Formats: C-alpha cells, structure tokens, sequence
C-alpha cells in the first residue's frame, strides 16, 4: 500500500547468457523406471532448499510426486526463475510445470 | 545463533507482508506468492532463515518438500477471514504432524489484528484446535504486519524458545 | 476356434540379456523444450515403421504428439514388446504410455 | 515384386483373423491387438508386407504413423455390425485423405459374410461413401475370413491394380 520501491524484478531473469539451476530433489523422490528422464544443464542437485544455490542461480526446478488414481506414480516438475530482492534475499516464481504419467493401454 | 523458519498458512494470510516488514521495514505491495521467498532476518543476534511460501491451494502439496530441517514453523493466520478458519485448522495439522515437523516448534501470527471484528488470539488458539496440543511447543502471537506490531514480539518467543 | 498351436509368446520377451529398442520417430514429431527427454538405450532410429528393424530388436516405442485442449504440446510414449511369430514375421504389444504434458501453475 | 500394405479397421473387423489365415493357413483364436502385426505373405509370385494394426479407439489416432510407404490400403469391416458401419465410413475417409495415403488403392474386406443377415458388398460400397470416388483405384471384396472365402480375390484384385 505504498509508491514504495518494487521488492525485485518481475519480467523474467535473464541477466546474463546461458543458464544455471538448482535441481531440489527430494530424499522421497525415487527414479522412476521411465524412458523420459529429466535432462538439467549446470545444475547443482540439493535435497533440501538451500539460499546459497539460489544465490549461484538464475532457474529451479523441484522434482514432487504423487501416487495417482490407477495406483501409477505421478512426477511433476515444478519450474520456475529465480530473482535476487533488495533484501539480499530470494524470490522464486514457478513458471510452468512438467508432468510424467503411465498408463496401460486400456 | 542461527534459525531455520519456515512460514505457512493460506494465501492472503499476510506471510510475505510479514517477511519484508521484517526484513526490510517497509509495507510493500505484495502479489499472490507462486513459488516462495527467503530472507535472512536478523534481530536480538539471532540469524533467522525465513522461508515464506505460497498459500494458494495448488501450492500446499508442495509445502512438505520445505519442511526439513525447520527449527520453527510459522503459521500465519487471517483473523477476519471466519469462513476459511477452519481450512487453515486442517493446513496446521496437516503440517505439524509430519514427522519431518516433529521437533519444531509453533508460531501462530494472529494477523490482521487492526482489521474491524478481528478474532483474538485466544479465539484463534480454540479454533485452530490448539488448546488441546501439549506435547509441542506453541504460542499465538496477536499481529499486524502492515504496522508491524507483534512480529518482533514474535521473533522474540521463538528465540526464547529454542 | 481350434486346437491350433499359439502364434507367438505372450507373457513377456526378454530371452537375451540387455534390450534393444525401435525408436520409432516420426516425420512430423519436433524436440519439445521440456527438462524431461527420452533417453533410449541401443536404439535403432526410423522415421518409419520397418520389419527388419523389428526383427534385431526385443523392444518398441513410438513417439506421438497431439496439440491439448490448453493449446499445449503433449508428447506420448508408446511402448512394447516385439515378438517373433511362427510365420517368421512380427508382432508388436503395446505394454505401457507415458505422457508428458506442460502447463502454468495457473 | 514386393508390396506393402496397411491393413485398418475398426477393432473386431477380422484383421488379425484374415492376416493369420492368409499366411498360416489356419483358422486361429484371436485377442484384441493392442499393437500391431506384420506378416510377409507371398502369392501370384507378389510378396506382399502387411501391416496389421489394432483398431481399439485408442489406438486409432496412431494409425497415422504407418501411412509413409504403404502402396495398399485394405480396409476391413465387420458387415453385421450395423450401429458402427457410419463410424466406418469415417475412419476409412480420414485414412484416405491423409497425404501419405493420397497414392494407395484401397480394397475393402467386406467381411463376416457367413453371419446372419450381413450387410451385401454393394450396400457396404454405398454405406462406406465410396460410390462417389472417381479419383482412386478401389474395390469391394466379399469375404469370410473364419473359412478363407474371398481372401485371395482380394490379393489377387491389389496384384491386378499396381
Ligand atoms: N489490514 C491488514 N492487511 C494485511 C495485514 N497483513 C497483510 N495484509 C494484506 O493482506 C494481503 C495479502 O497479504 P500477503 O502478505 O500477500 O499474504 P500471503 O500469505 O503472502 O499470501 P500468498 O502469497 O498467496 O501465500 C495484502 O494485501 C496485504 O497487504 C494486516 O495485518 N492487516
Ligand atoms: N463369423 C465370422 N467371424 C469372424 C470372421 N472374421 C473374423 N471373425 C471373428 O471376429 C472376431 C474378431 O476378429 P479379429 O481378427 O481378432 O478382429 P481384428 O480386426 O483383429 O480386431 P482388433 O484386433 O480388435 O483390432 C474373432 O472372434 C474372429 O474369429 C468372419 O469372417 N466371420
Ligand atoms: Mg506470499
Ligand atoms: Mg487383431
């Protein structure tokens, strides 16, 4: 409620060329035996959110399943950019999410 | 000394208001939170790791990929919104249950304290199913984040606490 | 309708250790701009379905993509069993799909 | 020479009946084909590759991906089955106007001729759409599939016509 000043960008990040991100992949998390596997670039992989890997990186990513109806586990990748605030602090913003299901054919 | 939080509760509750009123001493415009926010606040020398992180409902599954290593849970509360009271009641318990949540101890921010016809705090401590809780460490803290009363108040019990 | 001697197996074919895979990838199929990739292993590659190829291999995938209701690219994995039949021909069975769709957190 | 052939269908048309019988000789026990079938079957000193692929409706929008390269299209139908003869129709005209199959003579298996009050050649040739089409090479055959009747006609019609 104020002509304050805004907390951090909004548009996108793209500060600078290529791109670096935190792979948060859960202890819960178990590899699925799929043909579609997740494929990050200069990722650094945590269990657990961490400031330090968001600082270093300009994308996250989070690995979350579920079981579905048909007793067939469910991964979703959700992703999202990364924004440095006037706090020194971090902000991410989810930007879409990837999902991977099985299914027999009837 | 230093202090993982983690900051729950349903959207609108007044959880990023909270975090940059803390960390930053300004009442910002703030917009629904997709995703989640980490300030660093420090306040009577203990380094407080705030994790704020969105409450809308397609959101709350995510919330339990937060929760280890929290030292504190902070669940925040939207004292004028009595239709969703008692969503929040099943959010809280659905949280503090967790074996992951098992050792942290509980913050209530009894928010929006300055809105007309707000509940108080002892209001919200029946109504989100508190009173009967003993074997874990809890306190409704009465706040209002647009002004910041009772958020160092807050901050304070949970340095006391641990 | 009679007492006639089975076609081929139908319970499972992996008489051979390792797997070889028909990466059955059509014309019109385009890399989607997903973290999720497939990752076949000793794969042969055809834009076209082919005999020979069914014939060296024990596995079979075909990818499929349709536009879904959001507009949204949705990529299919259709997977099988490649079996060799008393006529010295093949047969293809479809065991599982996976699905990879996109879509905001909206 | 050689040919290939893509042999489509709505599920339980006879496909895998008519492709087994024409290479095997036998009349065998057939499961739904969730899938598909090849079978190199040689007659009249043609080799003829062919592509049997299941017709479940899930398996349908697949059907596509085996169009590039097919020279004969045989569509097989059940001529009992009247409540899904118009859904026929509409699968076989999708199949015929794709461009990868603009250059495929097309031979319809009316088949299940044995059955009980069957549809007649003729009027499968009406109920199919195809009177009007004057600008490919096609053809209705009799069959049934269970006894061998009028499979190699139907070869020998797809030898005469390439
Ligand atoms: N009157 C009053 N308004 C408040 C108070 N605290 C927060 N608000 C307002 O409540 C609205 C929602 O606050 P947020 O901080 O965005 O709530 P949130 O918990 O972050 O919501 P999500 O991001 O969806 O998780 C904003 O308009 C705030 O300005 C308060 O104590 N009193
Ligand atoms: N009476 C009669 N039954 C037939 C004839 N041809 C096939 N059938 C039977 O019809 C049933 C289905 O035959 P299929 O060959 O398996 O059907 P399909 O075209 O392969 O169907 P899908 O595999 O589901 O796509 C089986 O019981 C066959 O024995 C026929 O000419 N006359
Ligand atoms: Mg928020
Ligand atoms: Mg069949």
């Amino acid at each position: 409620d104020q002509n304050a000043p805004p907390i951090r960008l909004r548009h996108r990040r793209s500060r600078s060329a290529g791109d670096r991100w935190v792979d948060h992949k859960p202890a819960s998390n178990m590899q699925t035996e799929t043909v579609m596997q997740p494929h990050v670039p200069h990722a650094i992989t945590v269990s657990v959110a961490n400031e330090k890997a968001l600082a270093k990186c300009e994308k996250y990513m989070l690995t979350h399943q579920e079981l579905a109806s048909d007793g067939e586990i469910e991964t979703k990748l959700i992703k999202g950019d990364i924004y440095k605030t006037r706090g020194g602090g971090q902000s991410v913003q989810f930007t879409d999410i990837e999902t991977l299901k099985q299914e027999s054919p009837n | 000394m230093e202090m993982r939080i983690l900051m729950l509760g349903l959207d609108a509750a007044g959880k990023t208001t909270i975090l940059y009123k803390l960390k930053l001493g300004q009442s910002v415009t703030t917009i629904p939170t997709v995703g989640f926010n980490v300030e660093t606040v420090t306040y009577k020398n203990v380094k407080f790791n705030v994790w704020d992180v969105g409450g809308l409902d397609k959101i709350r599954p995510l919330w339990r990929h937060y929760y280890t290593g929290t030292q504190g849970l902070i669940f925040v509360v939207d004292c004028a919104d009595r239709d969703r009271i008692d969503e929040a009641r099943q959010e809280l318990h659905r949280i503090i249950n967790d074996r992951e949540m098992r050792d942290a101890i509980i913050l209530i921010f009894a928010n929006k304290q300055d809105l007309p016809d707000a509940m108080k705090p002892h209001e919200i401590q029946e109504k989100l199913g508190l009173t009967r809780i003993r074997d874990r460490n809890w306190y409704v803290q009465p706040s209002c984040a647009t002004s910041g009363d009772g958020l160092y108040e807050g901050l304070t019990w949970l340095t006391s606490n641990y």
